[PDB]
């Protein structure tokens, strides 16, 4: 049952740096290869590094070689990756993955990396007010990606729809997050969001 | 670097149906001891990517048996025997037999089913948000197959141009049902300067054009 | 032995 945690995501301004590491259980972490592959915005998967199981290689294409370090603690079961002059095409949702003979058959979750002189902002959430009926939360004008939404602290999973992010025109991020309910329902119906770029987290009733 | 180009990048399928996905590299995939490191990967909605298979044709354990893979040189194909409705999602292929490592751009599986007309909510702007100065009217269609729909908004029956934006989901697989949000931005004095407000919805499950409104101080 | 998806294509270190 293999299973590998990311974490270290966030807002960096470009020519900084930024450390993400890598949490490995349920393994033999020493006896594998170990790589970072990101993910961009337009959906596109690229190889980001690579380093051998006692360490004695290290791999990486050019678009990071030299700015780009990976490395790993095999007492700790940790890898990570040091990010240095930072660019804004380095904006990507960044994976962990185990080398299995010769793939990658295991990857994280992913942690978030945007690259942007744009400063941080949380959103301002309002309410969708309502034998189906509908209601939801707008959260708009927050920076950067990404926010989570949940509903009744997670009780609340049927019928919840919760939209890709759209880029307005201001720079700031905007989604909605909806839910259907019989109209017939008295019952408190509260949208959970939580922003971790910005140390926002809401939660509003509709 | 090798581009690996993948066909079709769309491929609706019907559940228990064949279904098969090329994937061509742009230089032969042969490495210098004759063997051939050619991966398939699936990335499900919401989900980071899983290997499915290594070496053109070799399932990883817990891959099941209605995926092969089968090529050579520089043409791959990935068929799936019977599609799932856990198929759903981006498949890639990948090379690592020349460095730098390289992936295509994926093709996205999508589940068939009969034409579903959407369920259309109208929402009007909230009194916080217009407080600030600003106006969100959202438009959402719910639980709608296929993808494709139109939505126009109309402000006192006078049709808007580059004001909104629209967000779709990925196909659920519960229903295999798509929901959009389109979202009308106006100023707070634009919004108190009309009544009317509709999204009028097209799609192939409505035999005609539908519209859904409010008026602002009714 | 030093493992990895680039050196097991050496097909020694398996």
């Amino acid at each position: 049952e293999v299973q590998l945690v990311e974490s270290g995501g966030d807002l960096v301004k470009p020519g900084g740096s930024l450390k993400l590491s890598c949490a490995a259980s349920r393994f033999t972490f020493s006896n594998y290869g170990m790589s970072w592959v990101r993910q961009t915005p337009d959906k596109r998967l690229e190889w980001v590094a690579t380093i051998s199981s006692g360490g004695r290689y290290t791999y990486y294409p050019d678009s990071v070689k030299g700015r780009f370090t990976i490395s790993r603690d095999n007492a700790k079961n940790t890898l990570y990756l040091q990010m240095s002059s930072l660019r804004s095409e380095d904006t990507a949702m960044y994976y962990c993955a185990r080398d299995y003979l010769y793939a990658m058959d295991y990857w994280g979750q992913g942690t978030s990396v945007t690259v942007s002189s744009a400063s941080t902002k949380g959103p301002s959430v309002f309410p969708l007010a309502p034998g189906t009926a509908a209601l939801g939360c707008l959260v708009k004008d927050y920076f950067p990606e990404p926010v989570t939404v949940s509903w009744n602290s997670g009780a609340l999973t049927s019928g919840v729809h919760t939209f890709p992010a759209v880029l307005q025109s201001s720079g700031l991020y905007s989604l909605s997050s909806v839910v259907t309910v019989p109209s017939s329902s008295t019952q408190t119906y509260i949208c959970n969001v939580n922003h971790k770029p910005s140390n926002t987290k809401v939660d509003k009733k509709v | 670097d090798v581009v690996m180009t993948q066909t079709p990048l769309s491929l609706p399928v019907s559940l228990g149906d064949q279904a098969s996905i090329s994937c061509r590299s742009s230089q032969s995939l042969v490495y210098s001891n004759g063997n051939t490191y050619l991966h398939w990967y699936l990335q499900k909605p919401g989900q980071s990517p899983k290997v499915l298979m290594y070496k053109v044709s070799n399932r990883f354990s817990g891959v099941s048996d209605r995926f092969s893979g089968s090529g050579s040189g520089t043409d791959f194909t990935l068929k799936i025997s019977r599609v799932e409705a856990e198929d759903l999602g981006v498949y890639f292929c990948s090379q690592s037999t020349h460095v730098p490592l390289t992936f295509g751009a994926g093709t996205k599986l999508e589940l068939k089913r009969t034409v579903a007309a959407p369920s259309v909510f109208i929402f009007p702007p909230s009194d916080e948000q217009l407080k600030s100065g600003t106006a969100s009217v959202v438009c959402l269609l719910n639980n709608f197959y296929p993808r494709e729909a139109k939505v126009q908004w109309k402000v006192d029956n006078a049709l808007q141009s580059g004001n909104s934006q629209e967000s779709v989901t990925e196909q659920d697989s519960k229903d295999s049902t798509y929901s959009l949000s389109s979202t009308l931005t106006l100023s707070k004095a634009d919004y108190e300067k009309h009544k009317v407000y509709a999204c009028e919805v097209t799609h192939q499950g409505l035999s005609s054009p539908v519209t859904k409104s409010f008026n602002r101080g009714e | 032995c030093e493992k990895d998806q680039f050196q097991s294509r050496n097909e020694r270190c398996i």
